[PDB]
């Protein structure tokens, strides 16, 4: 047995250069020009091997921040042109980055306003966006379709008789909660009402759907848990009841569905027995927002305050202070937190800081970002954009990359 | 305050 | 049921059939040529009965880490076996362990792990660092 050998020089000397390829694609961007480095030979592997190519390709399977960008920049579309471009290009995408998380973290960014013109009742209370389009929910009760690059108003669904006040949608149906108590599903693509469901007492302040399944939840103090075969064929499964208030907010995953309340409650229950887990305590008033996701809750309440949660212990993480109304929307990625509140204000607060419990806490929020003239009543965002929407009756597109 | 009718309590 | 493989050297394993047949290429010529025993002329013994203990126990963890300290040679003829018996989850520990024996290294740490000499002119290495 000889006691070392050169895997890199070895491998494609018997005709093996895809598992030396393999072993080097391993590596991150320093030690693959390190590797380059190395000999000749290890040159050629990496350079033959297009290894630059394929680690930007990585990333981009791996990362949805190198994917937006692969995407926004143009040079996604030379992926799946030398080595050589690839490891120039490397650098200019992590300065991108850079820039990006700089422009994040001082609050510069462009700017798009939608005004909405509602000609009575003016306010937008919810909204979902891609790339393509902003579907949102007007308290003049109906829905209205903008065209994300051209913001242009692009339909109006109209059917609810009370303001639109929770949606979502997917590659098939958008699924609105209003005022009126029912529940709208309509097609996607040409705005036609699908179906209503009609079973809540009291206005349906929101809902969540995924996977052939669907939550509801509404003032009336319930939760309604509904198996969707078709947009057609949607069926009650079960009522979860046990809060005392107003159900403001549901979302749900694999394990648990969570709902919080105006009853100042979180409560925990079984996805697949809906039987009740738990109840998460702590703040002082209602809530009035909520995402969950992995093992993570963030709450918003009336007490002005931000909670962190572990689903599976029920403690809380972390109290985020800072806002001086209202948490009335809030959402978080892998990176930020962001929340809307009753003054106009939004902030961003850094997720991985919160969740450290060393960090204190004045170093939580990022920026207070200050344009709209109401309350914020939904907010999406990703690694280059918030979108968010307040009672002022506009939506706001803040734009992080340039 | 009721002039937000997403949310509730009481 | 037991197959009996037979090494490159000539010594036979008897091995479960649900065992050997996490190799493909030895699944093949069980289920598609019918071959009795399993004649394996580019795997020796020693590597043999190491590929067969390592199927077993996995009928990058801590056993693994254990199992794979030894020298470089023998972790070469582990790939090479690993390609050949294509079993992808002994071949992708393997690189993986080559790979974490690469980064966070100078060159010049490299060469020395691997005993590697520098074969770049001076002109030639100094492009290659411009280029990063
Ligand atoms: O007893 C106490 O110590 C005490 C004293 C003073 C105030 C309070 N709390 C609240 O007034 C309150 C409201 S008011 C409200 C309503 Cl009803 C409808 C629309 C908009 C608003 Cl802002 C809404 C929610 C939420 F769940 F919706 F978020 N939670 C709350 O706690 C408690
Ligand atoms: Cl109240």
């Amino acid at each position: 047995s000889m006691l070392q050998r050169d895997f890199i020089t070895a491998l494609p000397a018997r005709g093996l250069d895809h598992i030396a390829e393999n072993i080097l694609s391993y590596l991150d961007a320093k030690s693959l020009c390190a590797a380059e480095l190395v000999c000749k030979e290890w040159y050629r592997v990496t350079s033959d091997g297009m290894l630059w190519k394929k680690l930007i390709e990585r990333m981009v399977r791996t990362d949805s921040l190198w994917r937006g960008l692969a995407e926004r920049r143009g040079w996604g579309q030379y992926l799946f042109p030398p080595n050589s471009f690839y490891r120039a290009l490397y650098p200019k995408i992590i300065q991108d980055i850079e820039t990006i998380e700089s422009n994040w973290r001082c609050g510069r960014h462009s700017l798009q306003r939608i005004h909405c013109r509602s000609e009575t009742s003016k306010g937008v209370y919810c909204l979902q966006y891609d790339d393509q389009k902003i579907v949102s929910g007007l308290r003049d009760n109906t829905i209205k379709i903008w065209d994300k690059n051209t913001l242009e108003c692009k339909r109006i669904l109209t059917g609810h008789t009370g303001s639109v006040l929770c949606l979502q949608y997917d590659e098939r149906v958008i699924i609105t909660g209003s005022s009126d108590s029912t529940v709208r599903v309509w097609d996607v693509n040409t705005g036609e009402m699908l179906n209503t469901l009609i079973h809540h007492c009291e206005a349906v302040l929101h809902l969540r759907f995924n996977n052939g399944m669907m939550v509801t939840c509404s003032k009336d103090r319930s939760i309604a848990v509904w198996d969707m075969a078709s947009p057609t064929d949607i069926t009650l499964r079960r009522v979860l009841v046990g809060h005392r208030a107003a159900v403001n907010v549901v979302d749900f995953d694999d394990k648990y569905i969570v709902s919080a309340s105006g009853d100042r409650t979180i409560k925990v229950w079984n996805t697949s027995t809906c039987e009740f887990v738990r109840t998460l305590n702590g703040h002082k008033r209602g809530i009035a927002c909520l995402q969950y996701r992995d093992r993570l809750v963030v709450s918003g309440s009336s007490d002005n305050t931000i909670r962190l949660w572990d689903i599976e212990c029920g403690a809380c993480l972390r109290v985020l202070e800072g806002h001086e109304e209202l948490v009335r929307c809030i959402r978080f990625d892998n990176k930020r937190i962001v929340s809307g509140a009753y003054d106009g204000k939004i902030k961003v607060w850094d997720l991985v800081a919160a969740l450290d419990p060393r960090a204190p806490a004045g170093t939580l929020c990022l920026r207070t970002l200050v344009e709209h003239s109401g309350r914020v009543f939904r907010l999406q965002f990703d690694e280059f954009q918030i979108v968010s929407s307040s009672h002022d009756d506009t939506i706001l597109i803040w734009d992080f990359l340039n | 305050s009721y002039l937000d009718s997403g949310i509730h309590a009481g | 049921p037991s197959i009996k493989l037979q090494s490159s050297d000539g010594e036979i394993f008897e091995v479960d059939v649900e065992i050997a047949k996490q190799s493909v290429t030895i699944k093949t010529m069980l289920e598609d040529l019918g071959m009795d025993p399993v004649p394996l002329p580019n795997v020796n013994a020693a590597i043999l009965k190491k590929v067969i203990q390592w199927c077993t126990h996995h009928k990058i963890p801590v056993w693994d880490q254990e199992f794979l300290k030894v020298d470089q040679g023998t972790l070469f003829e582990l790939i090479l076996a690993a390609n050949y018996l294509d079993i992808k989850g002994l071949l992708d520990v393997t690189c993986k362990t080559v790979a974490n024996m690469i980064k966070g290294k100078t060159p010049e740490e490299i060469r020395k792990t691997f005993n590697i000499k520098n074969d770049f002119t001076e002109e030639e290495e100094a492009q290659v660092r411009k280029e990063n």
